[PDB]
């Protein structure tokens, strides 16, 4: 669970770079069907599994944007994302395990573009929270 | 690669008896309750609706009986599983689209099926037989995907 | 997360099978050792690192108590077993990765033990519950 | 595995530009308080007990580089690894008794440190031909694991 610590820790580094939450989409996003393709799946419904795609772009910021609201229900993320895990689950059913690549996908980009705010206090509190809102995600699959 | 005499004996004896039309239907009717996102792909097959009616369905139990016997090619080929399902792999993921993921979700429906069936010879040994040999089928089968 | 469906699930499955929990408990983790050698490095010093020994029969024994614990615990995992959670935390240092792979063996013993009453509704509420336990183990890890 | 010109280049790159002793202490460091179990296997190394303590600890500084070393022979026999890895495999295992779990672990903070460093250089192909490679030797180092 995440602590008052982990709570704090998170919120300081959202402060920090939530102003680049579009470009840690795009770039996380893109990572993923690159360096993890057998995702390129899920969005085989288009003819455009490429980084820094108009579609990349986009989901990239509906990512963000799904973090940016799980900060601000840090304190209870399974009712603060309950749409969205409607969202994935009867319509989507994407399968729970991509959300940890994203989440590794996401600590990598934020390392790449914030290495003095990514310590290692704010990485194990930030990974903490990803698996947190990746349980989150996965309420309504089963 | 590399199976011992004893793994290559086990496997054999597993297959031996293996009730395809039994633990077939079963393995992959568990597999649809337990991780209900792998339903997606059957959208074809009617009524997912809940559990009985997966227990009772006809599609997903013919389409289990083919699957378990997919796993055929792989131990009559036991020192060249990469090579036999590269085709199957192909077909998996440019055709099917479907998420290697659940390869080895299935692949533990399938174990544990057997093993309400094998019960008590489902020995620690034969359970590790079993998985080396339901993994590296597993591994073949996520090659293709690129 | 655990419905109230899940929790009667797991409570009736545990009404009907408790009784055999230290059959459940020496064979689960025999298996654990055979099927995955790796984790025996948390037993290097011990006399008997083998199926059905003295100290499998104790630590099975000790294993499917937290399970009995935790389905007595089952409205709040984290809560209930806080205490067991600071033993492999601080003290035994387990790689949480590790209970994956003994909830998995646990699933099979149960299946070989009571396949009538392992139906796919049984397994996964209690899939579900025993990843419910597993985190809670972490609880005090980071 | 089979390896594409690109990814040796890349590979070949990215060890000719490493710091050593930047990447070393920094990737141990962010492991042992990122993944706090893996304290356990230094005990006489000193304070361990919080991040500010794991972060001057002069033990794990020397250790790390070690450890990054340790992946040297690996890139130098990139069609070799696996056996390149069989002795350390056997010292893991057999010697200091290390969950390979752990050798995952590590590696993901190796990348997330090799990441921060290079920045913009970092790129989606260069993660997958890191990963790749340290995938490759994460497997031969819990081969001999039995
Ligand atoms: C951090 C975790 C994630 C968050 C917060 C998130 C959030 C979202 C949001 C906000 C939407 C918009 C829905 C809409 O447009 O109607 C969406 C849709 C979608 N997501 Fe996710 N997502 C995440 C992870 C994933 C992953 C891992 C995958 C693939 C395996 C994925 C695949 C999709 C797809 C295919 C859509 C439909 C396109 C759309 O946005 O309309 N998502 N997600
Ligand atoms: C042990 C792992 C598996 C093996 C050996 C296997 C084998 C097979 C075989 C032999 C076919 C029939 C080929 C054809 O008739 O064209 C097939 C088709 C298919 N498989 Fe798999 N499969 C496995 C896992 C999965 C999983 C986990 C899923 C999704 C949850 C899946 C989804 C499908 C679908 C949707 C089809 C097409 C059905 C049809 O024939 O119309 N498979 N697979
Ligand atoms: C259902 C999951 C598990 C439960 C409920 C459980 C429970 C326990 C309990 C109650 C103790 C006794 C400590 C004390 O009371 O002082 C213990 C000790 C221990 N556990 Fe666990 N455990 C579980 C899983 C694991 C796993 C997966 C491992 C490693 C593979 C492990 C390794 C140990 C070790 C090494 C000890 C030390 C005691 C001995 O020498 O037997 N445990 N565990
Ligand atoms: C990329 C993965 C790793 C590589 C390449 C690696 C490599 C090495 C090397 C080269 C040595 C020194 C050999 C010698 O002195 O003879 C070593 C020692 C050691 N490693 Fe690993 N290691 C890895 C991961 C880990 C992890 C994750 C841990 C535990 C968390 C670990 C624990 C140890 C310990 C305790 C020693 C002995 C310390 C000493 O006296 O030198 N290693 N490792």
């Amino acid at each position: 669970s995440l602590s008052d610590k982990d709570k704090a820790a998170v919120r300081a580094l959202w402060s920090k770079i939530g102003k680049s939450s579009d470009a840690i989409g795009n770039d996380a996003l893109s990572r993923m069907i690159v360096v993890y393709p057998q995702t390129k799946i899920y969005f085989s419904h288009w003819p455009d599994v490429t980084p820094g795609s108009p579609n990349i772009k986009a989901h990239g910021k509906k990512v963000m944007g799904g973090i940016a609201l799980a900060v601000s229900k840090i304190d209870d993320l399974k009712t603060g994302l309950m749409e969205l895990s409607e969202q994935h689950a009867y319509k989507l059913r994407v399968d729970p395990s991509n959300f940890k690549i994203l989440n590794h996908c996401i600590l990598v980009v934020i390392s790449t573009m914030f290495p003095k705010e990514f310590t290692p206090e704010a990485h194990v509190s930030l990974d903490k929270f990803l698996s947190g809102v990746a349980l989150a995600l996965a309420e309504r699959y089963r | 690669v590399e199976w011992t005499d004893k793994e290559r004996s086990i496997i054999s004896d597993i297959f031996s008896h293996m009730d395809y039309d039994d633990i077939g239907p079963k393995a992959l009717s568990r597999c649809l309750v337990v991780y209900p996102w792998t339903q997606r792909y059957f959208s074809g097959f009617g009524n997912l609706y809940n559990a009985e009616g997966i227990m009772s369905n006809a599609n997903v139990a013919a389409h289990g009986i083919k699957v378990l016997h997919g796993l055929d090619r792989g131990m009559k080929n036991m020192d060249n599983i990469a090579d036999a399902y590269t085709d199957l792999s192909t077909l998996h993921s440019e055709k099917l689209h479907v998420d290697p993921d659940n390869f080895k979700l299935l692949s533990d429906c399938i174990t544990i099926v057997l093993a309400a069936k094998m019960g008590h010879a489902f020995t620690a040994e034969t359970q590790g037989a079993f998985q080396k040999f339901l993994a590296a089928v597993v591994s073949a089968l996520g090659k293709q995907y690129h």
